[PDB]
Protein backbone atom coordinates (compact mmCIF):
# COMPACT_ATOMS: atom_id res chain seq x y z
CA UNK A 1 0.00 0.00 0.00
CA UNK A 2 2.77 2.39 -0.55
CA UNK A 3 1.01 4.36 -3.25
CA UNK A 4 -2.62 3.07 -3.03
CA UNK A 5 -5.16 5.89 -3.29
CA UNK A 6 -6.49 7.00 0.11
CA UNK A 7 -10.11 7.55 0.97
CA UNK A 8 -11.08 9.82 3.87
CA UNK A 9 -14.69 10.42 4.87
CA UNK A 10 -14.65 13.25 7.35
CA UNK A 11 -17.74 13.10 9.53
CA UNK A 12 -19.05 15.36 12.30
CA UNK A 13 -18.40 12.54 14.74
CA UNK A 14 -16.03 10.00 13.14
CA UNK A 15 -13.28 10.10 10.60
CA UNK A 16 -13.35 7.00 8.39
CA UNK A 17 -10.07 6.62 6.55
CA UNK A 18 -8.30 3.92 4.58
CA UNK A 19 -7.10 2.64 1.25
CA UNK A 20 -8.98 2.38 -2.00
CA UNK A 21 -9.87 -1.17 -2.84
CA UNK A 22 -10.22 -2.25 0.81
CA UNK A 23 -13.66 -3.45 1.89
CA UNK A 24 -13.66 -1.30 5.08
CA UNK A 25 -11.87 1.76 6.51
CA UNK A 26 -8.55 0.81 8.14
CA UNK A 27 -8.94 3.68 10.66
CA UNK A 28 -12.09 5.01 12.33
CA UNK A 29 -11.51 7.58 15.03
CA UNK A 30 -13.23 10.50 16.62
CA UNK A 31 -13.24 13.82 14.84
CA UNK A 32 -12.13 15.83 17.87
CA UNK A 33 -9.27 17.94 19.14
CA UNK A 34 -8.89 17.88 22.96
CA UNK A 35 -7.15 20.52 25.10
CA UNK A 36 -6.40 20.69 28.86
CA UNK A 37 -9.55 22.05 30.58
CA UNK A 38 0.58 18.49 25.13
CA UNK A 39 -0.89 21.54 23.89
CA UNK A 40 -3.55 19.46 22.04
CA UNK A 41 -4.60 15.97 21.54
CA UNK A 42 -6.24 14.69 18.33
CA UNK A 43 -8.61 11.81 17.68
CA UNK A 44 -8.25 8.89 19.95
CA UNK A 45 -5.45 10.73 21.80
CA UNK A 46 -8.06 12.93 23.09
CA UNK A 47 -10.51 10.18 23.86
CA UNK A 48 -8.17 8.44 26.14
CA UNK A 49 -9.05 16.24 31.80
CA UNK A 50 -9.66 17.64 28.31
CA UNK A 51 -12.30 19.83 26.71
CA UNK A 52 -13.26 18.57 23.28
CA UNK A 53 -13.83 20.50 20.08
CA UNK A 54 -15.39 18.96 16.95
CA UNK A 55 -14.01 20.81 13.89
CA UNK A 56 -16.91 19.60 11.75
CA UNK A 57 -20.40 20.63 12.77
CA UNK A 58 -23.43 19.21 10.97
CA UNK A 59 -21.11 17.91 8.25
CA UNK A 60 -19.55 21.31 7.42
CA UNK A 61 -15.94 22.14 8.35
CA UNK A 62 -16.12 25.14 10.76
CA UNK A 63 -12.70 25.05 12.46
CA UNK A 64 -9.96 24.92 9.81
CA UNK A 65 -6.96 24.86 12.13
CA UNK A 66 -8.31 21.90 14.02
CA UNK A 67 -9.42 20.31 10.71
CA UNK A 68 -5.82 20.55 9.54
CA UNK A 69 -4.83 18.83 12.81
CA UNK A 70 -7.37 16.14 12.03
CA UNK A 71 -5.99 15.60 8.51
CA UNK A 72 -2.45 15.53 9.84
CA UNK A 73 -3.41 13.00 12.38
CA UNK A 74 -5.18 10.90 9.76
CA UNK A 75 -2.08 10.76 7.54
CA UNK A 76 0.73 10.54 10.15
CA UNK A 77 -0.82 8.82 13.12
CA UNK A 78 -3.69 6.73 11.91
CA UNK A 79 -2.89 5.61 8.35
CA UNK A 80 0.88 6.35 8.74
CA UNK A 81 1.49 7.33 5.14
CA UNK A 82 3.54 9.93 3.36
CA UNK A 83 0.77 11.96 1.75
CA UNK A 84 2.97 12.70 -1.29
CA UNK A 85 2.74 9.12 -2.27
CA UNK A 86 -1.06 8.85 -2.45
CA UNK A 87 -3.89 10.28 -4.55
CA UNK A 88 -6.44 11.25 -1.91
CA UNK A 89 -10.25 11.13 -2.20
CA UNK A 90 -12.08 13.26 0.38
CA UNK A 91 -15.80 13.49 1.00
CA UNK A 92 -18.10 16.47 1.69
CA UNK A 93 -21.62 17.21 2.75
CA UNK A 94 -24.33 17.98 0.25
CA UNK A 95 -24.59 21.81 -0.19
CA UNK A 96 -21.01 22.34 1.02
CA UNK A 97 -20.12 26.02 0.29
CA UNK A 98 -17.82 26.58 -2.71
CA UNK A 99 -15.22 28.37 -0.51
CA UNK A 100 -15.02 25.27 1.68
CA UNK A 101 -14.41 22.99 -1.28
CA UNK A 102 -11.62 25.32 -2.44
CA UNK A 103 -10.01 25.50 0.98
CA UNK A 104 -9.97 21.70 1.32
CA UNK A 105 -8.33 21.52 -2.12
CA UNK A 106 -5.77 24.17 -1.29
CA UNK A 107 -4.85 22.50 2.01
CA UNK A 108 -4.49 19.08 0.47
CA UNK A 109 -2.18 20.27 -2.34
CA UNK A 110 -0.26 23.04 -0.57
CA UNK A 111 -0.05 21.80 3.02
CA UNK A 112 -0.01 18.02 2.58
CA UNK A 113 1.57 17.90 -0.87
CA UNK A 114 -0.75 15.20 -2.21
CA UNK A 115 -0.03 14.25 -5.87
CA UNK A 116 -3.74 14.20 -6.80
CA UNK A 117 -7.07 14.57 -5.05
CA UNK A 118 -10.82 14.57 -5.47
CA UNK A 119 -13.82 15.61 -3.39
CA UNK A 120 -17.07 13.67 -3.65
CA UNK A 121 -20.46 14.18 -2.03
CA UNK A 122 -21.00 11.68 0.79
CA UNK A 123 -24.52 10.60 -0.26
CA UNK A 124 -23.38 10.09 -3.90
CA UNK A 125 -20.69 7.70 -2.69
CA UNK A 126 -23.19 5.72 -0.63
CA UNK A 127 -25.39 5.43 -3.70
CA UNK A 128 -22.44 4.18 -5.75
CA UNK A 129 -21.61 1.63 -3.03
CA UNK A 130 -25.01 0.05 -3.82
CA UNK A 131 -24.20 -0.11 -7.50
CA UNK A 132 -26.49 2.69 -8.52
CA UNK A 133 -26.12 6.08 -10.00
CA UNK A 134 -29.70 7.20 -9.47
CA UNK A 135 -31.73 7.05 -6.32
CA UNK A 136 -32.51 8.98 -3.15
CA UNK A 137 -30.20 8.61 -0.18
CA UNK A 138 -31.13 9.09 3.48
CA UNK A 139 -27.72 9.80 4.99
CA UNK A 140 -27.80 10.19 8.80
CA UNK A 141 -24.70 10.34 10.88
CA UNK A 142 -23.73 12.00 14.16
CA UNK A 143 -24.28 15.64 13.32
CA UNK A 144 -26.63 15.89 10.34
CA UNK A 145 -29.23 14.05 8.32
CA UNK A 146 -29.92 14.64 4.63
CA UNK A 147 -32.31 13.38 2.02
CA UNK A 148 -30.32 13.59 -1.24
CA UNK A 149 -31.96 12.75 -4.57
CA UNK A 150 -29.35 11.94 -7.17
CA UNK A 151 -29.80 11.51 -10.90
CA UNK A 152 -26.93 9.89 -12.82
CA UNK A 153 -24.50 10.99 -10.10
CA UNK A 154 -25.77 14.56 -9.88
CA UNK A 155 -27.26 15.48 -6.49
CA UNK A 156 -30.26 17.67 -7.21
CA UNK A 157 -29.61 20.62 -4.90
CA UNK A 158 -33.08 22.19 -5.02
CA UNK A 159 -34.55 18.95 -3.66
CA UNK A 160 -31.94 18.23 -0.97
CA UNK A 161 -33.33 18.28 2.58
CA UNK A 162 -31.03 18.97 5.54
CA UNK A 163 -32.15 18.19 9.10
CA UNK A 164 -29.86 18.97 11.98
CA UNK A 165 -31.28 16.04 14.03
CA UNK A 166 -28.91 13.09 13.99
CA UNK A 167 -27.14 10.59 16.25
CA UNK A 168 -25.75 13.08 18.82
CA UNK A 169 -29.21 14.52 19.32
CA UNK A 170 -30.65 11.05 19.75
CA UNK A 171 -28.03 10.27 22.43
CA UNK A 172 -28.86 13.53 24.21
CA UNK A 173 -32.55 12.70 24.03
CA UNK A 174 -31.92 9.16 25.42
CA UNK A 175 -30.02 10.84 28.34
CA UNK A 176 -33.10 12.98 29.01
CA UNK A 177 -35.62 10.18 28.97
CA UNK A 178 -33.48 7.79 30.99
CA UNK A 179 -34.00 10.39 33.81
CA UNK A 180 -37.53 9.08 34.03
CA UNK A 181 -36.66 5.75 35.45
CA UNK A 182 -34.46 7.51 37.44
CA UNK A 183 -31.11 7.04 35.77
CA UNK A 184 -29.03 10.13 35.62
CA UNK A 185 -26.36 10.39 32.94
CA UNK A 186 -24.80 13.88 32.71
CA UNK A 187 -21.08 14.17 32.01
CA UNK A 188 -19.22 13.82 28.70
CA UNK A 189 -18.15 10.34 29.71
CA UNK A 190 -21.66 9.42 30.78
CA UNK A 191 -22.93 10.71 27.43
CA UNK A 192 -20.62 8.11 25.81
CA UNK A 193 -22.17 5.42 27.95
CA UNK A 194 -25.62 6.47 26.78
CA UNK A 195 -24.38 6.51 23.15
CA UNK A 196 -23.40 2.92 23.68
CA UNK A 197 -26.76 1.99 25.21
CA UNK A 198 -28.48 3.68 22.24
CA UNK A 199 -26.39 1.73 19.75
CA UNK A 200 -26.88 -1.63 21.52
CA UNK A 201 -30.50 -1.48 22.65
CA UNK A 202 -32.52 1.05 20.64
CA UNK A 203 -34.78 0.15 17.73
CA UNK A 204 -37.51 1.66 15.58
CA UNK A 205 -41.04 0.40 16.21
CA UNK A 206 -43.09 -0.46 13.13
CA UNK A 207 -46.22 0.92 14.82
CA UNK A 208 -45.12 3.35 17.53
CA UNK A 209 -48.48 3.90 19.22
CA UNK A 210 -49.02 0.17 19.38
CA UNK A 211 -45.54 -0.40 20.75
CA UNK A 212 -46.24 2.18 23.48
CA UNK A 213 -49.69 0.73 24.30
CA UNK A 214 -47.93 -2.69 24.47
CA UNK A 215 -44.84 -1.87 26.36
CA UNK A 216 -46.96 -1.08 29.07
CA UNK A 217 -47.86 -4.82 29.16
CA UNK A 218 -45.42 -7.22 27.90
CA UNK A 219 -42.01 -7.59 27.82
CA UNK A 220 -39.62 -8.87 25.90
CA UNK A 221 -39.34 -5.20 25.73
CA UNK A 222 -37.22 -4.49 28.80
CA UNK A 223 -33.51 -5.01 28.45
CA UNK A 224 -30.63 -4.65 30.82
CA UNK A 225 -27.32 -3.01 30.12
CA UNK A 226 -24.22 -3.54 32.16
CA UNK A 227 -22.24 -0.41 32.93
CA UNK A 228 -18.40 -0.39 32.78
CA UNK A 229 -18.27 -0.64 36.58
CA UNK A 230 -20.57 -3.68 36.76
CA UNK A 231 -23.85 -2.07 37.80
CA UNK A 232 -26.87 -2.60 35.56
CA UNK A 233 -29.57 -0.33 34.19
CA UNK A 234 -32.84 -1.46 32.60
CA UNK A 235 -34.55 0.27 29.72
CA UNK A 236 -38.01 -0.32 28.29
CA UNK A 237 -40.00 1.94 25.99
CA UNK A 238 -36.99 4.29 25.85
CA UNK A 239 -35.50 1.70 23.47
CA UNK A 240 -37.85 2.79 20.70
CA UNK A 241 -38.89 6.27 21.89
CA UNK A 242 -35.34 7.47 21.32
CA UNK A 243 -35.11 6.86 17.54
CA UNK A 244 -38.86 7.52 17.07
CA UNK A 245 -37.62 11.13 17.27
CA UNK A 246 -36.33 10.71 13.67
CA UNK A 247 -40.00 10.25 12.60
CA UNK A 248 -41.38 12.69 15.21
CA UNK A 249 -38.91 15.52 15.73
CA UNK A 250 -41.43 17.19 18.05
CA UNK A 251 -40.09 14.74 20.66
CA UNK A 252 -37.13 17.09 21.04
CA UNK A 253 -39.20 20.21 20.39
CA UNK A 254 -38.22 20.48 16.73
CA UNK A 255 -40.80 21.67 14.32
CA UNK A 256 -39.45 19.70 11.39
CA UNK A 257 -41.20 16.96 9.46
CA UNK A 258 -39.87 13.45 10.25
CA UNK A 259 -37.48 11.61 7.96
CA UNK A 260 -40.22 9.73 6.10
CA UNK A 261 -41.95 13.10 5.35
CA UNK A 262 -38.71 14.73 4.31
CA UNK A 263 -37.90 11.79 1.98
CA UNK A 264 -41.33 12.23 0.35
CA UNK A 265 -41.00 16.00 0.20
CA UNK A 266 -37.58 15.66 -1.42
CA UNK A 267 -38.92 13.25 -4.09
CA UNK A 268 -41.80 15.76 -4.72
CA UNK A 269 -39.31 18.56 -5.38
CA UNK A 270 -37.82 16.45 -8.23
CA UNK A 271 -39.18 16.26 -11.74
CA UNK A 272 -42.15 14.01 -11.85
CA UNK A 273 -40.64 11.76 -14.52
CA UNK A 274 -37.74 10.67 -12.30
CA UNK A 275 -39.79 10.01 -9.15
CA UNK A 276 -40.37 6.34 -9.92
CA UNK A 277 -36.61 5.81 -10.08
CA UNK A 278 -36.19 7.55 -6.73
CA UNK A 279 -38.84 5.48 -4.95
CA UNK A 280 -37.35 2.22 -6.26
CA UNK A 281 -33.87 3.22 -5.07
CA UNK A 282 -33.95 4.66 -1.57
CA UNK A 283 -30.60 3.98 -0.01
CA UNK A 284 -29.96 4.38 3.69
CA UNK A 285 -26.44 5.24 4.93
CA UNK A 286 -24.71 6.43 8.05
CA UNK A 287 -24.61 5.27 11.68
CA UNK A 288 -28.01 6.75 12.57
CA UNK A 289 -29.67 4.49 9.99
CA UNK A 290 -28.41 1.44 11.94
CA UNK A 291 -31.50 0.96 14.15
CA UNK A 292 -33.25 -2.38 13.84
CA UNK A 293 -36.65 -1.78 12.23
CA UNK A 294 -35.81 1.54 10.59
CA UNK A 295 -35.87 0.16 7.01
CA UNK A 296 -39.26 -1.56 7.59
CA UNK A 297 -40.63 1.59 9.20
CA UNK A 298 -39.50 3.74 6.28
CA UNK A 299 -40.99 1.24 3.83
CA UNK A 300 -44.33 1.47 5.65
CA UNK A 301 -44.30 5.25 5.93
CA UNK A 302 -43.18 5.96 2.36
CA UNK A 303 -45.71 3.45 1.04
CA UNK A 304 -48.44 5.34 2.89
CA UNK A 305 -47.44 8.69 1.28
CA UNK A 306 -46.61 7.51 -2.25
CA UNK A 307 -48.96 6.61 -5.06
CA UNK A 308 -50.51 3.25 -4.27
CA UNK A 309 -49.04 1.62 -7.40
CA UNK A 310 -45.49 2.76 -6.71
CA UNK A 311 -42.70 0.20 -6.31
CA UNK A 312 -40.87 1.24 -3.14
CA UNK A 313 -37.50 -0.27 -2.24
CA UNK A 314 -35.36 0.62 0.76
CA UNK A 315 -31.74 -0.53 0.37
CA UNK A 316 -30.17 -0.71 3.84
CA UNK A 317 -26.94 -2.66 3.64
CA UNK A 318 -25.45 -4.30 6.75
CA UNK A 319 -22.27 -2.19 6.26
CA UNK A 320 -24.18 1.07 5.84
CA UNK A 321 -22.38 2.73 8.74
CA UNK A 322 -19.42 2.80 6.33
CA UNK A 323 -21.18 2.92 2.90
CA UNK A 324 -19.91 6.46 2.15
CA UNK A 325 -16.35 5.33 2.75
CA UNK A 326 -16.96 2.10 0.83
CA UNK A 327 -18.37 3.94 -2.15
CA UNK A 328 -15.22 6.08 -2.12
CA UNK A 329 -13.05 2.97 -2.00
CA UNK A 330 -14.92 1.51 -4.92
CA UNK A 331 -14.86 4.74 -6.96
CA UNK A 332 -11.18 5.55 -6.32
CA UNK A 333 -10.31 1.95 -7.37
CA UNK A 334 -12.10 2.08 -10.73
CA UNK A 335 -10.21 2.40 -14.00
CA UNK A 336 -12.94 4.86 -15.01
CA UNK A 337 -12.12 7.24 -12.17
CA UNK A 338 -8.36 7.56 -12.73
CA UNK A 339 -8.83 10.23 -15.40
CA UNK A 340 -10.94 12.19 -12.89
CA UNK A 341 -8.35 12.93 -10.19
CA UNK A 342 -7.30 16.60 -9.93
CA UNK A 343 -3.52 16.44 -10.42
CA UNK A 344 -1.00 18.73 -8.74
CA UNK A 345 -0.10 20.05 -12.23
CA UNK A 346 -3.78 20.97 -12.80
CA UNK A 347 -3.98 22.62 -9.40
CA UNK A 348 -0.81 24.61 -10.10
CA UNK A 349 -2.21 25.91 -13.37
CA UNK A 350 -5.77 26.66 -12.22
CA UNK A 351 -5.71 27.15 -8.42
CA UNK A 352 -8.31 25.90 -5.86
CA UNK A 353 -11.31 26.77 -8.07
CA UNK A 354 -10.37 23.80 -10.27
CA UNK A 355 -12.42 21.74 -7.81
CA UNK A 356 -15.63 23.04 -9.22
CA UNK A 357 -14.83 22.05 -12.63
CA UNK A 358 -13.40 18.69 -11.85
CA UNK A 359 -15.46 17.39 -8.91
CA UNK A 360 -19.14 17.06 -9.75
CA UNK B 1 -22.46 -3.58 -1.44
CA UNK B 2 -23.21 -4.17 -5.11
CA UNK B 3 -22.52 -7.70 -6.42
CA UNK B 4 -20.53 -6.12 -9.34
CA UNK B 5 -19.01 -2.75 -10.23
CA UNK B 6 -19.68 -3.55 -13.93
CA UNK B 7 -22.92 -1.56 -14.24
CA UNK B 8 -21.52 1.28 -12.17
CA UNK B 9 -18.54 1.61 -14.60
CA UNK B 10 -20.88 1.54 -17.56
CA UNK B 11 -23.10 4.15 -15.99
CA UNK B 12 -20.20 6.47 -15.23
CA UNK B 13 -18.82 6.01 -18.74
CA UNK B 14 -22.18 7.06 -20.25
CA UNK B 15 -23.05 9.73 -17.66
CA UNK B 16 -25.03 12.63 -19.13
CA UNK B 17 -23.56 16.08 -19.18
CA UNK B 18 -24.95 18.50 -16.60
CA UNK B 19 -26.35 20.66 -19.42
CA UNK B 20 -28.53 17.77 -20.49
CA UNK B 21 -30.08 17.39 -17.09
CA UNK B 22 -30.78 21.13 -17.16
CA UNK B 23 -32.36 20.89 -20.62
CA UNK B 24 -34.50 18.06 -19.29
CA UNK B 25 -35.51 20.00 -16.28
CA UNK B 26 -33.99 17.55 -13.90
CA UNK B 27 -31.54 20.14 -12.70
CA UNK B 28 -32.13 23.89 -12.37
CA UNK B 29 -29.96 26.24 -14.43
CA UNK B 30 -27.09 27.50 -12.28
N1 LIG C 1 -25.72 0.49 15.77
C1 LIG C 1 -26.08 1.82 15.81
N2 LIG C 1 -27.36 2.23 16.11
C2 LIG C 1 -27.69 3.53 16.16
N3 LIG C 1 -26.83 4.52 16.00
C3 LIG C 1 -25.54 4.24 15.72
C4 LIG C 1 -25.10 2.86 15.60
N4 LIG C 1 -23.79 2.87 15.32
C5 LIG C 1 -23.41 4.17 15.27
N5 LIG C 1 -24.49 4.99 15.52
C6 LIG C 1 -24.41 6.44 15.56
O1 LIG C 1 -23.98 6.99 14.31
C7 LIG C 1 -23.22 8.16 14.58
C8 LIG C 1 -21.89 8.03 13.87
O2 LIG C 1 -22.27 7.71 12.50
P1 LIG C 1 -21.39 8.23 11.27
O3 LIG C 1 -19.98 7.86 11.38
O4 LIG C 1 -22.20 7.86 10.07
O5 LIG C 1 -21.50 9.81 11.50
P2 LIG C 1 -20.56 10.96 10.87
O6 LIG C 1 -20.26 10.61 9.46
O7 LIG C 1 -19.39 11.14 11.77
O8 LIG C 1 -21.50 12.22 10.97
P3 LIG C 1 -22.18 13.20 9.93
O9 LIG C 1 -22.25 12.45 8.61
O10 LIG C 1 -23.49 13.46 10.56
O11 LIG C 1 -21.28 14.37 9.83
C9 LIG C 1 -23.15 8.28 16.11
O12 LIG C 1 -24.21 9.14 16.56
C10 LIG C 1 -23.36 6.88 16.58
O13 LIG C 1 -23.88 6.83 17.92
C1 LIG D 1 -16.76 4.81 19.79
C2 LIG D 1 -16.97 6.20 19.26
C3 LIG D 1 -18.16 6.37 18.62
C4 LIG D 1 -18.64 7.62 18.04
O1 LIG D 1 -19.54 7.64 17.22
O2 LIG D 1 -18.06 8.84 18.49
C5 LIG D 1 -18.40 10.09 17.90
C6 LIG D 1 -17.28 11.07 18.26
C7 LIG D 1 -17.34 11.26 19.77
C8 LIG D 1 -16.12 12.03 20.28
C9 LIG D 1 -16.05 11.94 21.82
C10 LIG D 1 -15.78 10.53 22.37
C11 LIG D 1 -15.45 10.70 23.88
C12 LIG D 1 -14.67 9.81 21.68
C13 LIG D 1 -14.71 8.62 21.09
C14 LIG D 1 -15.91 7.70 20.96
C15 LIG D 1 -15.92 7.27 19.47
O3 LIG D 1 -18.58 11.93 20.09
C16 LIG D 1 -19.74 11.14 19.84
O4 LIG D 1 -19.77 9.95 20.65
C17 LIG D 1 -20.94 12.06 20.07
C18 LIG D 1 -21.15 12.38 21.59
S1 LIG D 1 -22.41 11.23 22.09
C19 LIG D 1 -22.95 10.91 20.48
O5 LIG D 1 -23.93 10.21 20.20
N1 LIG D 1 -22.16 11.48 19.59
C20 LIG D 1 -19.77 10.60 18.39
MG1 LIG E 1 -21.15 10.96 7.57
Amino acid sequence: DETTALVCDNGSGLVKAGFAGDDAPRAVFPSIVGRPRKDSYVGDEAQSILTLKYPIEHGIITNWDDMEKIWHHTFYNELRVAPEEHPTLLTEAPLNPKANREKMTQIMFETFNVPAMYVAIQAVLSLYASGRTTGIVLDSGDGVTHNVPIYEGYALPHAIMRLDLAGRDLTDYLMKILTERGYSFVTTAEREIVRDIKEKLCYVALDFENEMATAASSSSLEKSYELPDGQVITIGNERFRCPETLFQPSFIGMESAGIHETTYNSIMKCDIDIRKDLYANNVMSGGTTMYPGIADRMQKEITALAPSTMKIKIIAPPERKYSVWIGGSILASLSTFQQMWITKQEYDEAGPSIVHRKCF
Amino acid sequence: RARTEDYLKRKIRSRPERAELVRMHILEET
